[PDB]
RNA sequence: GGACCCGGUGAAAUUGAACUGGCCGUGAAGAUGCGGCCUACCCGUGGCAGGACGAAAAGACCCCGUGGAGCUUUACUGCAGCCUGGUGUUGGCUCUUGGUCGCGGCGCGGCUGGGGGCCUAACCCUCGGAUGGGGGGACAGCGCUUGGCGGGCAGUUUGACUGGGGCGGUCGCCUCCUAAAAGGUAACGGAGGCGCCCAAAGGUCCCCUCAGGCGGGACGGAAAUCCGCCGGAGAGCGCAAGGGUAGAAGGGGGCCUGACUGCGAGGCCUGCAAGCCGAGCAGGGGCGAAAGCCGGGCCUAGUGAACCGGUGGUCCCGUGUGGAAGGGCC
RNA sequence: CUUGCCCGGUGCCGGAAGGUCAAGGGGAGGGGUGCAAGCCCCGAACCGAAGCCCCGGUGAACGGCGGCCGUAACUAUAACG
RNA sequence: GGGGGAUGACCCCAGGCGGUAGGGGAGCGUUCCCGAUGCCGAUGAAGGCCGACCCGCGAGGCGGCUGGAGGUAAGGGAAGU
RNA sequence: AGGUGGAGCCUGGGAGUGAGGGCGCGAGCGAUAACGUCCGCGUCCGAGCGCGGGAACAACCGAGACCGCCAGCUAAGGCCC
RNA sequence: GAGCUGGGGCUAGGAGUGAAAAGCUAACCGAGCCCGGAGAUAGCUGGUUCUCCCCGAAAUGACUUUAGGGUCAGCCUCAGG
RNA sequence: CCGCAAGGGGUUGUGGCGUGCCUAUUGAAGCAUGAGCCGGCGACUCACGGUCGUGGGCGAGCUUAAGCCGUUGAGGCGGAGGCGUAGGGAAACCGAGUCCGAACAGGGCGCAAAGUCCGCGGCCGUGGACCCGAAACCGG
RNA sequence: GUGGUUCGUGGAGCCAUGGGGGAAUCUGGGCGGACCACCGCCUAAGGCUAAGUACUCCGGGUGACCGAUAGCGCACCAGU
RNA sequence: CGGGGGGAACCUGGGGAACUGAAACAUCUCAGUACCCAGAGGAGAGGAAAGAGAAAUCGACUCCCUGAGUAGCGGCGAGCG
């Protein structure tokens, strides 16, 4: 998107490998290297999910 | 002799015996659009009427 | 979505009832115990289901759909081209 | 390379609110009453409003849809006599 | 000296046509021809300029055609020429320092880089009286690629609005008012906000009852902090307005992330594409005992076609078959 | 008769030690196919040109060469500040 | 449009009918190619000159005068109308 | 419901203008100024919505122009010349 | 006398010449003239033919280097259901 | 004056009601332009495609180029092809079913209604292509 | 570094070449589109070669081709 | 002994462009066209394959139909094809 080194930075998150990812917008603003949550890659379902990229 | 914006004929295009023609959804996606998900579920195929006449025609013949 | 040149392969459109019928007029040849393979309308034999196999006949061709080949078994045979 | 002031001059753009289907017509599982999208439809007609009483829409199917506060979300069912045994 | 009267000769632009008066009114708003009226016989020649919007010329002043042509510079690009690295027919002899890898070091070693020298057989020039001498000489001319300057020139371009062109403004999108009460409409008509953001204003489960005013006491004399009364919520909600609306969106705490994939019956607005809504179906969770809610936010702004490409996934295509460059799909 | 003041930008003249950077040399390393010797590319650390950056000189080279408040001034810049 | 049309036509009444871009239907003469078991004219081809029969019409026919040689197609076709 | 009667709906070929004004009314601007412009509701004109009227005057009041010269009632508007 | 001149020639027209205004280059060179691209393009301008029948337009809205163009809609017309 | 006689010819004295004609125009008599007068030239065409409508030959319909036959010269053979015969999909491929997907929720289609060639037309593209109109660029 | 090719710098080959390096003589040497293995094709870096298609100054034939402002502009002391 | 000079049109080589379309215009198009040059002929052009493609299939060159407005080239736009 409109890449603006302004606390506005786009990122994703793997599925422990579940394989690929899924969309997400972000803001250093707070918690830098902070970013985790679960989902479900083509890999079965669910799976921890770091976001960092 | 004749041809056709072969183009559009390429991208978006192609008719059904019905005498009608369609090209893939075409909301936003595939450019800018961190946007959302469910919105994703927003790309199948969009069939515009009226104009699809220039189209079809201009293509006419092979497609 | 198009290519950088040509390439391509093949295959055709030949189907059920289609035959049985217009092939009913195909009886002017191998339309007895029927060794099909016309030679009249199309190019690269394929067999479309729909309809209801019949005229009990073995067909020397490429292939066909599910049911078809099935129905086939209804009352006939099925031979494939070159090697299969 | 900028813009000026002391020229207020600032036209406004377009909307498109309505009551679509108004009150008491052939009811079709589709956009009920409208004046606030994202809306959250309801059940049958609606009668709650910054007015007092209520409104029936002698039209019944799945459901309709609200407008966020205005009108008055549905809930006071009302399938309509035209919802009995065939 | 023409002009005027005679005799001889004898054109020329413009012109629908016409036997063509003044008035005061009128019409598209400065009329012999339309209305009312007043003067009004038919023709001519010598004249005098006012009107026939007289003649000349499809305004040169104007704007409009994403017309043209000339000059200008830190307009765009490109060429001419000029500077420039390596390379070539541009051969010898010696003086030298640098790198490097191997066996701060030094010894060696292949490697290879810089450079200084008369020479000289190309090359060129030189001539000066012949083809020999002389001078420069590895130059350079000059060929090929590099790069650079480069208006010298060549070709295009330099928006719209605009109650005359320009200067001035201004163009998207959110709200009010304008819209006469369905919807919806100009105005360079009024006023005001937006090209953010919030990982926790997210999802639920559990609790709260606002501003304010009055009365009573610490640090306090506006303006807290607590205690006791009054309250169609006038506070409250990240941001502009407007609707909302405590029952609460609104104020806390508990775990939780569905701020989901596959989809969506069926509608709103709509020439286009968009834009926007949504039960319910399946997989898989979260919150509650559960009946249920969860597919981000209280909303309506926080925006962009399709192509031009990156990248993580596919293992669909793979141009004799085995593959990969490369391509399609996410 | 007499041509004064400014080289911060610009053109230019000089400098070339240092940054940069093209073609290029020149090797780490990866890649495809390869039974294997091989056989093609991507290749980068460093060396590397003018130019540009940086130092200076440059005006019968382009070009430019200040503002307001106070003060003897019975009144006005001014001699000064 | 509708009431019976024998091919015409005839009767009712409904029912209008002003119209530029512009849309639909129907007709007219112009020079040619048929000669769909077609040919007129020296007592005039045709054009011309003039007219109080035929048609809503664009045209027809037909009669009088002129003038030296052609061409007409009862029907369909074509186009430098 | 429908007295109506003749508009309606879909598919499809062929289009034109893509800038108008004038009047009444309700608003905007504007000196509530203009044959000013700007949006709306109806009409109006469209180079023929050709005729009557208001002298004359598209245009405002009445009127819908198939055709019939020596008929008849009226409209609006008029009837001393 | 950077004097006027005849005769002989040289340069040339995107190029010449020019004691230099854009002057002069076979009587209008801000880039000659003839033939050729070629009947260049030309939202602009005109110009746009025989009769007759039938109905009957818009001068708004949406996006445009688009505003005196034109796309799509809206209002026309004919064929069938 | 009555070669179409009791009806008309021609000319007008009066009176009676009357703004020419073309383009572009909100609107025009025009004082806006167009034209002095007469005669002849002079402007929606042809081709290949495609496109609907219609006249008709077979429904699988239809013909290139050529070979032969040719007062008149007489057409007749030629079966590469191409549109229809399912389509759905980026594709693999499947197939009256298919793509998204892991789900029976929708998109395209099935359902024959079948064309196809030709003729003649209203049109659409390439064409100088409704007709003339300029300033300019480029070659010799 | 250009060409031609449908290829407009592209995953981009073949053939043709502007500059510089400068191989092989049959297990040789290009090719089948980057490349590589294997298969399959072909044998260059000299030359000649009628016939099948194109064009009308010329001569003929034929015309739903014209008729003196049409046809070539010019039907006859016209490119004068 | 041959040439050279011609010659409407046609032929290959040598060299070789803007308009205009893309509703600007730099890519692109018109095109390898128009023009100029050289030269062969009555015809030149070309012509027994380090070819084509892939069914282990085809074979000179040329030309007509077809392949095909397809495979495909591209500010994937106008077009070229």
């Amino acid at each position: 998107a409109k890449d603006g080194p302004r606390i506005i930075v786009k990122m994703e998150s793997s599925a422990g490998t579940g394989f690929y990812y899924t969309t997400t917008k972000n803001r250093r603003n707070t918690q830098a290297k902070l970013e985790l949550k679960k989902y479900d890659p083509v890999a079965k379902k669910h799976v921890v999910f770091r976001e960092k990229k | 002799p004749k041809m056709k914006t072969h183009k559009m004929a390429k991208r978006r295009i192609k008719i059904t015996g019905t005498g009608k023609v369609m090209a893939f959804k075409s909301g936003k996606r595939h450019q800018n659009t961190g946007k959302s998900g469910d919105e994703i579920r927003g790309k199948g195929k969009g069939f515009v009427l009226a104009k699809a006449e220039w189209a079809r025609m201009k293509l006419m013949l092979p497609r | 979505f198009k290519r950088p040149q040509k390439v391509q392969e093949e295959a055709a459109t030949i189907d059920v009832r289609e035959i049985d019928e217009n092939v009913t007029l195909l009886a002017a040849d191998d339309v007895a115990e029927d060794v099909r393979d016309v030679a009249d309308d199309a190019d690269y034999v394929k067999v479309l289901g729909a309809g209801q196999v019949r005229h009990e006949l073995t067909l020397i061709a490429d292939d066909f759909s599910e049911g078809a080949r099935e129905k086939v078994e209804g009352a006939g045979g099925s031979v494939e081209l070159t090697d299969l | 390379a900028h813009k000026k002031g002391v020229g207020s001059s600032k036209n406004g753009r377009d909307s498109n609110p309505k009551y679509l289907g108004v009150k008491k017509f052939g009811g079709e599982v589709v956009k009920a009453g409208n004046i606030l999208v994202r809306q959250r439809g309801t059940k049958f007609k609606a009668g709650q409003g910054v007015g007092m009483g209520r409104d029936h829409t002698l039209f019944a199917l799945s459901d309709g849809k609200v407008v966020f506060i205005n009108k008055g979300k549905g809930a006071r069912f009302i399938s309509i006599e035209a919802a009995q045994t065939e």
